């Protein structure tokens, strides 16, 4: 399949070009809404925790995969293991609010609280990166904040996720011709 | 829909579950499907 | 009076990945409107195949120069998304989250010599279970395809999917070194005052490429 | 025999704000009848916009007197429901329970000089990202509107909603001092034996003003 | 209705849940909607 | 408000064998296709009756040689799937997982002498409650059937199911030694220069044989 | 179907429960049923 080189028009070339017969694809597992819908473990601050999605470690699946989008949208769903009551204040709320129980507080129950949170940021779509500043991402980009006497385990889960303009994503760089990691074996 | 999977209809309204979207007044798929294929060539047997 | 029920053992542990939704907390919110926004992608493999990305050859460059010696082999590498040559592609980058894959990998070669350089290249695919070819004469007996530089600068070639199994692992095992999926070899049949000219190469998903079973395998 | 069920973890903690109703205790009560009672309001923003309430200028007064000097600026303030000038309005009072707002704030100015005083006033709105105007000549380049005292004593002017985002925070942040929503400036083009006469001002919700996401932020 | 939100019909009667009201023999909304708008003015282009 | 339910005692212990399915964890997987694969069996008793398997007589052999003496008894054994003679059959092998059985056991006898050897054999079935026969004259009074070697080398004979109960235990009890199901005896009416020739024997399920109530009784 | 046994339809989809099979483009039973029976013989009363 020759073509013009500079064009940047997509040119897929099937195996048909040399005999051979394209097969059936099934791609459910690399659907964005699907792949992003899992729990991912963030390392908490002892007490007040802003619920940023950028707090997710950029190596982890949900971490690094969310980072390919420059703009995204999701509803959140945190599962947090804590002592005392847990209290979530919306987005753009004084941090002093984290003390008033009328804010969606959840009373303690073994062995973790799991609750779904609405997207609540005043922008249409959040961003994984922001060139207002050439970290250093607008404070407004968040899902709210939680507080407990002690949060210990905290897990994010994106629901309904939408994603826009893909940015690069990058594998671990090998030294030998094959990155020869030890595969599960019977 | 995503990574949800139950046949029973959800207990809570919908407005209480998700946030409700609002219309006002997809691309990469098109882009992929538009991919030219085969040959610029005058093929031979 | 009340409906009896048996609260069963072994069920309803939190499972990090379970389909069930969580219990709402705060209601009636309406998002700002975001229809007709630009650039949306609903599937990583749509983004993988619309947009090919560079390979990494020795000395850390995306191209492979020509050679004025008896040697003809421009490059040669295991067909492995875990490969060193693939290591910077988007496709390799995405495969590290999935344990097995299937289907065709495209491989675009763009010549970028001066209008007076010319060359023929070849690209064979040697299946596993024998040493890979060292010479184009030998490799001629593989699924090769062979082109030459002209007014059209690009050339795309699908690497066929061929395996005894239906899917194939995305990652190498530390035990296995003989390369289970076979090799691709890019040769250089001839060249014409082309010495020192680059052939930049890029790789994408084919129509039928597909990844499966996600896994977080550290993977930085 | 009995219907199995999986009592799941992570669910059915009491949540202070959850939709579910509680279990009844004592039944069959009938209220005394209260239909056609007077004065009902079913929405705080209906009460906010039917009923404008005073602004608070320096020395703790709802009016702003005229001035017989070279200075022309009657008042000037951040457009913030957290503002000091707003601090006694019903609208500010209600906004302290909600984290973000949107839409138009009206601003009614009632002149209350003697029948022989006369004046022109102006009211610009300067968007954020530049110093606010100090003079009417300068402010003329804003969304201003300008009126004069007559048989009709009142004049209402909507402060337009303009922001890069769809909603805007109701409260100031202790870090941010440059005022994110811009300013309103009330000038005094001219006056005629009007010195010492008051222009009382009041503020309400517009048709399209709306508050959202309640929060208890101490707020006394 | 309020800050309730389930699709399933409630388990208890109604008389056992709330107190039941009784007819015998809204304003601020009207008031707000009645708001005069635009101009007393003879507008110019 | 919420639907009351009575979480009952005595229910929803995990039971190793309970019908209920478990709660899913990871979704949307599609198997590689496996239709029209060869050799499928959906029932062990279909495999048991399509494929007869050898009996084990003394000195560990599947055949029983002829005898040039006054004795006529080729073999004689308890009718028990637990029997020593059955011990290597597939049928015995499968019965050790089930506590009771019913119905007909076939028993195929293939002669394998030279074309000039000839013989008559007999096969009686003596029901329980009397000593088993020692001679063909005596056994003639049982459900016997009697054949002779010819162009057709094989001969199959169903052992009838007869018991006061509807099913019968697959295993022997260590107390009981008198054999509860009775015996089969294979005799040798005559032979003609047949001495030292083998009659290999094999056993399978009949149309109506059936096993029931699985049990893991160590059973190696 | 197997060693399952409830009359109520399962709560989870199906794709989330089992793995979903895929057609492309039994024996021993046949074999057993094909078993010749009775007699090669010319039977007598």
């Amino acid at each position: 399949t020759t073509s013009a080189g500079e064009s940047a028009d997509p040119v897929t070339a099937t195996v048909e070009n040399y005999g051979g017969e394209t097969q059936v694809q099934r791609r459910q597992h690399t659907d964005v809404s699907f792949i992003l819908d899992r729990f991912v473990k963030v390392t908490p601050k002892d007490q007040i925790n802003v619920l940023d999605l950028m707090q997710t470690p950029a190596h982890t699946l949900v971490g690094a995969l969310l980072r390919t989008a420059t703009y995204y949208f999701a509803d959140l769903e945190v599962a947090v293991k804590h002592e005392g009551n847990l209290t979530w204040v919306p987005n753009g709320a004084p941090e002093a609010a984290l003390d008033n129980t009328t804010n969606p507080t959840a009373y303690h129950k073994a062995p973790l609280t799991r609750l779904a949170l609405p997207y609540t940021a005043p922008h249409r779509v959040l961003a994984t990166v922001y060139n207002g500043e050439s970290r250093a991402l607008p404070t407004s980009f968040n899902y709210g904040a939680i507080k407990a006497t002690r949060v210990t385990e905290l897990l994010y889960r994106m629901k309904r996720a939408e994603t826009y303009c893909p940015r690069p994503l990058l594998a671990i760089h090998p030294d030998q011709a094959r990155h020869k990691q030890k595969i599960v074996a019977p | 829909s995503g990574n949800t999977g139950s046949i029973i209809n959800n207990y809570y309204m919908q407005q209480y579950q998700n946030s409700m979207d609002t219309q006002l007044g997809d691309w990469f798929s098109k882009l992929a499907s538009s991919a030219f294929s085969g040959l610029f060539g005058a093929l031979l047997a | 009076g009340i409906f009896p029920v048996a609260c069963s053992d072994g069920y309803g542990g939190l499972v990090t990945t379970d389909p069930k939704t969580a219990d709402p907390a705060y209601g009636k919110v309406f998002n700002p409107p975001r229809n007709m926004l630009p650039g949306r992608f609903t599937n990583f493999l749509d983004v993988a195949e619309a947009c090919p990305t560079f390979l990494h050859f020795e000395g850390d460059v995306p191209y492979v120069t020509t050679k004025t010696d008896s040697d003809r082999v421009l490059a040669q590498f295991d067909l492995s998304l875990a490969a060193k040559h693939m290591s910077n592609t988007f496709l390799a980058g995405l495969a590290q989250y999935y344990t097995q894959y299937s289907g065709t990998i495209n491989l675009h070669f763009m010549f970028t010599g001066p209008t007076d350089a010319k060359a023929r290249y070849m690209i064979a695919y040697a299946p596993p279970g024998m040493e890979p070819p060292k010479t184009p004469e030998a490799a001629a007996h593989c699924i090769h395809a062979e082109w030459d530089t002209g007014l059209n600068s690009k050339f795309t070639f699908s690497i066929p999917y061929l395996s005894a199994a239906d899917y194939t692992y995305t990652a190498s095992d530390v035990a296995e070194t003989t390369n289970v999926q076979g090799w691709v070899c890019l040769f250089q049949i001839t060249h014409g005052k082309a010495d020192g000219d680059a052939l930049v190469v890029l790789a994408s998903a084919g129509k039928d490429f597909e990844l499966r079973l996600p896994v977080d395998a550290r993977t930085q």
